[PDB]
């Protein structure tokens, strides 16, 4: 864009919370379909669902991994990893139902002078192989 | 016996039900074959005694 609006320089706010990038490439939305709530034509249980709405649609921020040349990759399960995450976790556990959908944002800077290139995967039901 | 729905003690929300009562029709279920006997013959000499 004339006025400067890039692909590269995003803001993404949701809740109380807001990202900034200015080094993006794009971003992507899962097979191009956006989050949803459940539809009345497709829903299921009866009672009435209760929406915490920004209270848990924020972003949360998990612990920091390091990233080097020993590294072989890193892996997080959804909702797994937002258990603990404020009232997003909360209404997760007094609840036997739950659904929801997501932006992830993964985040690693380095420099002119670095290298290297992680894949960063979204897998629908990653079912991981055992240690026996 | 109390004609009851669970949004008469529950706060409900809308739901477009495609369940059906299809397969529980009195002529479903009983659409079936049951074995009711087994008869048993045989091709044997009549003999006698038997």
């Amino acid at each position: 864009e004339a006025c400067g609006y890039s692909d590269r320089v995003l803001q993404l706010t949701l809740g109380n919370s807001t990202i900034t990038t200015q080094e993006a490439a794009n971003s992507v939305v899962a097979y191009g379909r956006w989050p949803e709530y459940l539809r009345d034509s497709e829903a299921n249980p009866v009672d009435q669902p209760t929406e915490p709405d920004v209270a848990a649609c924020r972003f949360y921020t998990l612990d920091t991994v390091s990233w080097t040349k020993e590294s072989r990759g890193w892996w997080w399960k959804l909702p797994d990893a937002l258990r603990d995450m404020g009232l997003f976790g909360q209404n997760m556990y007094y609840h036997y139902l739950g659904r929801s959908g997501y932006t992830v944002h993964v985040q690693c800077n380095a420099s002119k002078f670095h290298q290297g290139a992680l894949g960063v995967f979204a897998v629908p039901e990653m079912c991981l192989a055992g240690d026996s | 016996t109390n004609p009851l729905v669970p949004s008469d003690t529950v706060q409900t929300r809308h739901v477009v039900q495609h369940r059906s009562r299809s397969e529980s029709s009195i002529e479903s279920f009983f659409a079936r074959g049951a074995c009711v006997t087994i008869m048993t013959v045989d091709n044997s000499a009549s003999t006698t005694n038997k």
